[PDB]
């Protein structure tokens, strides 16, 4: 269809054009490259095209042919393609302009040759390596490119062969390269010591970097390549980084004093060479990194990787000899300088090592004196680089509400914890030095020499991280001093801006020292009351700080709020509850809810149940009065929920209940009961209004402010119920009182809602119910299935994309139903059990991990359930009806291109299914005295031959043979499956590959 | 005004397209609609030193939709490698994406991004993420949904490409 | 129950 | 005891103009 | 109807 | 499609 000139035009349009025409050219190119017979256009393209991009694409088409259908080709074609690719590579190498400016095409060509080597070498090309080595002496460019070829070969065989090749083929190629590496190393070594050309030597070092991953130690330690690397190539600016990378891998390669002294030697040479030719230990790397000449940033990255890797493995080697003391401390001084570089990922690399060191010094304090200056330096470095321990996300939800929420397990948070751990160690190693550094840094905030918001915050985070380290008495003197200075600093600073910053840090520090707070009630009470005072401060961030600190402190110190302290006439929680209208008057709703949540934490600490309920009652007085009032108004006004102000008040009422229930859990029951029935009634009301309007106006009604206000009420109600039930201690009251009205209210409404009004949160609510009490409500589970299964399935069985949330929640619900209450399927008509099996297989076919995990898990659990029933009519009938359905469907997703995330579960499921037959657990023939074993093999062989006709009969037999012998060894069984996955994508696969485990 | 080709690669469903389109429209798409081959999106950032433009080549992560695959990488001047912190296998495939990428473009600035850090059940822990170290890649935790480090990848790339460490988006 | 919210 | 410290803390005021 | 009609209280 | 055997 497309001749050469037109292809060149399409390529040029795609890469250099834009917009619609670029898009149109792409679709032409994609079709062209995917054409099975396109490879015959390839050599003509490679011969005649005036476009390097066209040639790149031609090589891709060639690669497809080589990796998939090489063995179909006559031996003439193979040699022809072979000679052509080799010839093409050589031409580009002798062409100096092309060699310099078309590296991507030459690399692509080299990779193509390596693909051929994977097919032909060495059994059909035994002289390749000798032919490669001698061709290197013909031209300096061919020699350089040969290093690239050898590099790619090593990568494809050792680095990326797993899952790309069968285990047998991979072993074959690894052993092949192992047998001929002797002469490869000779060429590599020779070039390294003789070589003039920078680009040649760099390329040689790049290849060696990959060899080091797998080559025998003797090539590294019984030659003198280590000495050559550590002396010659560090003085050179173009080879420094790549040499450090090689030595780093060497530092990851015993009872051997020779190898020990060589390990010491290359480190000694490298460090000496760096100090001599590159930079001294006193070099400001922080500034050097910041200017970033050429690739200096990468060199310093590679240096930190080298030092940390070596020292983590070989520090004890350098310590066992005092002549190496200078080398040891210089290495660590370099690390100190590197740790000052403003580059997080670089800093994290050093920190991982400092953690190793200071832990060792703690458990071996006799070595401590050696590193005293290093540690003192390190204390300051970490203190000055402490990151924030807490992060908050500000997001708009689906109802248009702006919501704060704390980040969990982020990189920043993990970094804080690592920094804290090191600082905790360092504090114990020398508490005086630690205290002196923090105090003097604080003094430099006071005198203004180092004053900034970032620096005072950073220091606060550092100080707040070492609680429980100094002993209680030293801690007391330390915190008193710190709070004193910070209080004076607040007075000293001009501007509400700066004052708020220091004040927030005062509050942060005290919140980090609960032992200090608990020991002194008057001070703790003073802290809380000032936080209350801050809740009236409109200055940005202050109220959030006050509320965050409040709940943080009560989390640690709750006990002191429920008991009656000395010189108090009542537990302070009573004081808090009474003034709650005044305290929270200026807060935003979300902040008020946090306040109530904090009170809930405290009230849960009351051991007397009568008094706990009384406290809860008093706490909820304001929202209950608002709720009671609105309940009364509901009787007097049928159009009550059309008032947006009323809707908003009701929303905040429920949110307040959710907040308190979150912290109180099981203790929240009496409050829940006070509103439960009216709340459920409210739910049906607002959900009806939503569904009615969505039906009349369509999907766009979901975005309207009115509907979103109603859906907020709807979702908060479900959230409240879910929150309590998940925390309930009394499951009887859940079942006997809560569940039945809940199911009637939400399941019926969900069922009668129009599809675009059904909330997936209902399914998630039901999942929580079933998880908690599903084993106690078999009839309730059935009602759930009757209400949500078919109507939800019909929403998600047209495509794989629509209603993404219902899809996830649907199969989460099905999983826990199948887990906790499988009895529900035993009572249901066959037509519905069929729908159940259909739904599972439908989840298999998703390119959606969140859906596919549960689909697999359900299938696994289902087979486990039925197998458990034993020799019983239901189990036996299931086997006749569905055994091969699951077998073939599992084999389908296994062999399909994009279901790799479920591979582990698929393999397990297949093992389990095979177990049912080859362990004779199925008491009944599966076919309409032939044993089930041989009918299974016949089914599979026929299934596989049909689906993959290019497979030989011996391939299939050998595969099924291995499978039915390995179904109890997961690791081996997986390996056999991966081998099969490799072989179904190519032609002429070796059937003896499946004997890999046995030999 | 300089235009820089940016190639965006990573496993399917990691959030590459939703990341780009939120940068373009401000909207966050909930549905997973797999990209087929590649889509090119002009994306401008106004800085304190004027406009900088990216031609974002949003490539397909699913194998059946891969298209030209590494053919898309030609003339790339920078790159983002994306994975999903809720899915271990997407991080496991990072070396594979990086491999195909640098074989075409041997010395371009590359950012590794762990997306979806807003999700509660995080599977790829922060301590585990170290691949970028030996490859000299930048790394960021990001969330296209909750606006966490949302502009960091483009900011770092812009500074690297413009050779200006003081570059800020305005 | 004690309320009569209803759906207008 | 920390009465002196508690009193100081109680005086914490970001709206005073005594910088 | 395949699962049977729901009986709501 | 939804109800079909994949193979
Ligand atoms: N929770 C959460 N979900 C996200 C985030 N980013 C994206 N997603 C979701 O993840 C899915 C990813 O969608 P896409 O952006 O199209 O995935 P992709 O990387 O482009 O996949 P391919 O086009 O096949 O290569 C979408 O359903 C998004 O809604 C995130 O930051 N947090
Ligand atoms: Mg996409």
């Amino acid at each position: 269809d497309l001749d050469i000139a037109l292809l060149d035009q399409v390529v040029s349009t795609f890469y250099q054009g834009s917009g619609v025409q670029q898009k149109q050219a792409q679709e032409i190119l994609t079709k062209f490259q995917d054409n099975p017979d396109a490879w015959q256009k390839a050599d003509q393209i490679l011969q005649f095209s005036t476009n390097p991009q066209s040639k790149f694409i031609a090589l891709s088409i060639l690669d497809k042919l080589i990796t998939r259908k090489w063995k179909l080709l006559p031996n003439d074609h193979r040699i022809g393609i072979r000679n052509f690719v080799v010839g093409m590579i050589i031409s580009m190498c002798q062409d100096d302009e092309v060699f310099k400016t078309q590296k991507n095409l030459i690399n692509k060509s080299d990779l193509t040759l390596v693909q051929i080597l994977k097919q032909e070498w060495p059994q059909n090309w035994p002289e390749f390596i000798p032919e490669l080595i001698g061709s290197s002496s013909s031209s300096v460019n061919v020699c350089e490119n040969n290093m690239i070829v050898l590099k790619l070969l090593s990568e494809e065989v050792f680095d990326f062969s797993a899952e790309q090749m069968t285990q047998a083929k991979a072993l074959h190629l690894k052993n092949s390269m192992s047998k001929e590496f002797e002469q490869i190393f000779k060429l590599c070594f020779q070039v390294l010591e003789q070589g003039s050309s920078s680009s040649l030597i760099v390329a040689t070092l790049e290849s060696l970097l990959r060899y080091l991953h797998w080559i025998p130690y003797r090539y590294i330690y019984e030659t003198n390549i280590l000495e050559l690397l550590s002396t010659k190539f560090m003085t050179s600016p173009d080879t420094r980084a790549i040499t450090l990378k090689c030595l780093t891998e060497v530092s990851n390669l015993q009872d051997n004093d020779l190898i020990k002294r060589q390990t010491v030697l290359f480190f000694q040479n490298t460090l000496q060479q760096i100090a001599t030719s590159v930079m001294p230990v006193t070099a400001d790397l922080k500034a050097t990194y910041a200017n970033a000449n050429g690739n200096d940033q990468s060199f310093l990255q590679d240096l930190a990787m080298f030092l940390t890797t070596y020292l983590a493995r070989n520090r004890a080697l350098l310590e066992s000899d005092e002549s190496l003391r200078e080398l040891l401390l210089n290495a660590h001084q370099y690390l100190i300088q590197l740790s000052k570089i403003e580059e997080r990922e670089l800093f994290k690399t050093t920190l991982d090592y400092w953690h190793n060191l200071v832990a060792d010094l703690f458990y071996e304090p006799l070595k401590k004196h050696i590193y005293e200056e290093i540690c003192s330096q390190l204390r300051l470095v970490i203190i000055e680089n402490m990151v924030r321990p807490e992060e908050v996300l500000v997001v708009e939800n689906d109802e248009g509400e702006i919501v704060r929420e704390f980040v969990k397990e982020s990189d920043t948070i993990q970094l804080y914890k690592s920094e804290r751990e090191v600082l905790v160690y360092l504090t114990h190693l020398n508490v005086i030095d630690t205290e002196e550094i923090m105090i003097s840094k604080l003094a430099r905030q006071i005198d203004g020499s180092e004053w900034s918001w970032h620096n005072i915050n950073t220091l606060s985070w550092a100080i707040g991280s070492i609680s429980g380290t100094m002993s209680e008495d030293t801690e007391k003197r330390f915190v008193v001093t710190v709070i004193k200075d910070l209080l004076d600093l607040t007075v000293k600073k001009r501007g509400k801006d700066n004052k708020a910053v220091v004040a927030s840090d005062i509050m942060y520090v005290v919140g980090q020292y609960p032992r200090f707070l608990k020991a002194h009630w008057n001070f703790l009470r003073t802290v809380i009351l000032k936080l209350f005072e801050f809740m009236h401060e409109t200055h940005e961030g202050v109220q959030d700080m006050a509320c965050d600190t409040f709940i943080k402190i009560v989390q640690k110190c709750k006990y002191h709020f429920v008991i009656q302290q000395p010189r108090e006439s009542e537990p302070f929680i009573q004081t808090i509850i009474r003034d709650i209208q005044k305290t929270t008057a200026d807060l935003q709703p979300q902040q008020v809810h946090t306040f109530y949540k904090a009170c809930g934490i405290i009230i849960s600490e009351e051991r007397s149940v009568a008094e706990r309920n009384r406290l809860l009652s008093d706490l909820m007085q304001l929202p209950n009065m608002a709720w009671d009032t609105i309940v009364e108004q509901s009787t007097a006004n049928p159009t009550l929920l059309l008032d947006s102000e009323t809707v908003k008040i009701i929303a905040n009422i429920i949110k307040t209940n959710v907040a308190v229930c979150t912290s109180m859990g099981a203790d929240f029951y009496p409050q829940l009961g006070h509103i439960y029935y009216n709340m459920l009634q409210l739910y049906r009301a607002v959900s009806s209004m939503i569904s009615a309007q969505v039906a009349a106006e369509g999907l766009i009604a979901t975005k309207t402010p009115k509907v979103r206000g109603l859906r907020t009420i709807k979702k908060e109600i479900l959230k409240l119920v879910e929150t309590y039930i998940s925390k309930a201690r009394n499951l009887d009251d859940v079942v006997k009182v809560l569940v039945e009205p809940l199911l009637n209210a939400v399941l019926e409404d969900y069922m009668n809602n129009v599809p675009d009004a059904r909330d997936a949160e209902v399914l998630n609510c039901m999942t929580t119910v079933v998880e908690k009490v599903g084993h106690m409500i078999p009839q309730g589970v059935i009602l759930i299935l009757q209400s949500v299964f078919e109507c939800t399935l019909d929403m998600i069985n047209k495509d794989f994309t629509e209603y993404p949330e219902h899809r996830v929640e649907f199969y989460k619900l099905l999983k826990v139903i199948n887990e906790k209450s499988f009895a529900a399927f035993l009572e249901l008509p066959p037509a519905a059990f069929k729908l159940f099996v259909d739904a599972i297989c439908w989840a298999f076919k998703h390119n959606n991990r969140d859906v596919e995990v549960n689909g697999l898990q359900i299938a696994l659990d289902l087979v486990k359930n039925i197998e458990r029933m034993g020799n019983v009519p239901f189990a036996n009938e299931f086997h006749k009806n569905y055994f091969f359905i699951f077998v073939s469907e599992t084999f389908f997703v296994l062999t399909d291109s994009d279901h790799k995330s479920g591979f582990s579960k698929q393999a397990l499921l297949l093992m389990k299914l095979i177990s049912l037959v080859y362990d004779n657990k199925i008491s009944v023939p599966l076919y309409q005295g032939t044993s089930n074993q041989v009918y299974l093999s016949q089914y599979l062989a026929n299934m596989l031959s049909n689906a993959f006709p290019h497979l030989t009969s011996e391939q299939i037999a050998s595969f099924l043979s291995a499978l039915t012998k390995q179904y109890k060894d997961l690791v081996v069984f997986k390996g056999t499956l991966r081998d099969f996955l490799v072989q179904i994508k190519e032609v002429g696969g070796d059937p003896t590959d499946y004997l890999f485990a046995e030999d | 005004v300089p235009t820089f080709k940016l190639v965006l690669v990573g496993d399917g469903g990691t959030g590459k397209t939703t990341f780009v389109k939120r940068h373009l429209t401000g909207e966050f798409e909930k549905k997973y609609i797999a990209t087929i081959g590649v889509e090119v999106h002009p994306l401008s950032f106004y800085t304190n030193f004027g406009e900088i433009k990216f031609d974002v080549w949003d490539t397909a992560g699913l194998e059946k939709f891969g298209g030209l695959r590494d053919g898309y990488y030609i003339n790339a001047q920078c790159a983002i490698i994306m994975f999903d912190v809720t899915s271990r296998i997407t991080y496991k495939n990072v070396p594979n994406w990086h491999r195909d990428l640098v074989r075409v473009c041997e010395n371009i600035p590359i950012v590794l991004c762990g997306n979806k850090v807003d999700v509660k059940e995080r599977k790829v822990k922060a301590k585990t993420i170290t691949f970028h170290r030996k490859k000299n890649l930048q790394y960021y935790d990001i969330s296209a949904k909750s606006n966490y480090n949302f502009e960091k990848p483009f900011l770092w790339l812009a500074r690297k490409l413009a050779g200006n460490p003081q570059l800020e988006f305005v | 129950t004690t309320s009569a919210f209803g759906a207008p | 005891n920390l009465n002196e410290l508690a009193l100081k803390l109680a005086g914490l005021d970001i709206n005073k103009t005594e910088g």
